[PDB]
């Protein structure tokens, strides 16, 4: 998953 | 839901305190620009804008109501816009200049230093123009901002299932909202109904120039990743190869 | 001036009565299409539509007023988001496909037939989607027809000069009060009124980006010598360079 | 030569 994904998480 | 149960002025005060703060460059203002210099301090700001934004982002009313993949798209599209419209906000009071940071504020000849960039710095300094003789206010930028991330990229939603058009309608009812609050403002301000609907569509309208330079600066950034003439980050690299182009 | 002096229903009816004619292509059935060929016929169509728009530019209320210099920039950034709208508007009862032309009705699948080119037919698909659900009325379409060509290009123009934007701004004021007049006659509330008002408006920032993409594939399909284009053409796509 | 100048005169 890209980088974008993961931040919208956290 | 939620997000469209908000009161005009509470949506202009959860915009506020959604604010993103005003990055610093890692500027050293003794030594002079090279073409590598400036791209590299610019990209590191942005990179560093976009984590913010994301953050940001999801403190907007009705964003996290949305699913992981909208969210996603929303900000792929809108990304630039949104630091565009930042930075033509805090370099309204400041004609001729361009407020990148408090510590990095740019004239149009320096935007030379780059191959490719002046003009896109004269565009930019042309909207702040704009907001300046408008007299644009915080509480009308916060919505305008807003309004971008949420309707740039809602018209490549792919629709067909249930689902997706239930998302669109949701971004839609939200978007009514901060209309609302835009026209709120201005009744507050004094603006007869004439008024009201004429600075709307000004407002608005400035929008469509965001687009453009948006997507004249996508393809400068990416003329200028290609000539390998500055080093971008993971992220920056992937929210520029959303646009795939 | 004059223009600053119309009501909304005069407004109304010199934009209805400037409306440039709806043209045929030069499609024949009796040869398959090609990347080639398919360009070429809607390359040749929006050319032959180019005349038109601009000789529709000159009814277009206070346009005239502006210096030749002024108009040929106007034109020269709206041309192609201009396509595009009244693109959509011919297309509108026509869902899934887009007609360019009574004989030329085309579908994603046959914008598959150049390369790059179903993106944008996606795009401008979808607009014509949203135009749909909104119900958007004739009269409202020639508003914002009108308001992309005065605004497009207005904010990449000091002097005076100062003037002829201030001038833009009294005009485009003027199609703002043409478009809530007309919502509240079909009886909008107040509210409702503001509302499609943004909608509409903001459709054209999704217009503007479909143009952006549409001149960057026009332009890589002049750079690799896929369609011959027009003088004028060329022109057009030059300004944006 | 300028085409779009010159299709404004006429
Ligand atoms: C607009 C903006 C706002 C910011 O807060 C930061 C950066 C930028 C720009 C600055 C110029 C560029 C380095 C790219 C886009 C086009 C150029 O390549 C990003
Ligand atoms: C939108 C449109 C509307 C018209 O009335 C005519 C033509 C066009 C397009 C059709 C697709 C293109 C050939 C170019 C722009 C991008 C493509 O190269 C022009």
């Amino acid at each position: 998953h890209k980088i974008l994904h993961r931040l919208l998480q956290d | 839901s939620l997000a469209l149960s908000l009161t005009a002025d509470q949506m202009v005060s959860a915009l506020l305190d959604a604010e993103p703060p005003i990055l610093y460059s890692e500027y050293d203002p003794t030594r002079p620009f090279s073409e590598a210099s400036m791209m590299g301090l610019l990209t590191n700001l942005a990179d560093r804008e976009l984590v913010h934004m994301i953050n940001w982002a999801k403190r907007v009313p009705g964003f996290v109501d949305l699913t992981l993949h909208d969210q996603v798209h929303l900000l792929e599209c809108a990304w630039l816009e949104i630091l565009m419209i930042g930075l033509v906000w805090r370099s309204m009071e400041h004609p001729g200049k361009l407020l990148f940071a408090p510590n990095l504020l740019l004239d149009r000849n320096q935007g030379k230093c780059v191959e490719g960039m002046v003009e896109i710095f004269d565009m930019l300094l042309a909207t702040s123009s704009r907001f300046r003789m408008m007299n644009l206010q915080g509480e009308e930028f916060v919505c305008l901002k807003s309004i971008i991330l949420l309707n740039s990229g809602v018209y490549t939603f792919l629709s067909s299932t249930l689902k997706s058009l239930e998302e669109k309608d949701h971004i839609h009812r939200v978007l009514d909202k901060i209309t609302d609050t835009l026209i709120h403002l201005m009744a507050k301000a004094g603006l007869t109904l004439q008024q009201q609907h004429q600075r709307l569509a000004q407002l608005l309208l400035i929008l469509s120039h965001i687009r453009h330079m948006s997507n004249k600066g996508m393809e400068h950034l990416y003329s200028m990743k290609c000539k390998n003439v500055v080093p971008l980050s993971d992220l920056l690299l992937e929210m520029l190869d959303a646009h795939r182009l």
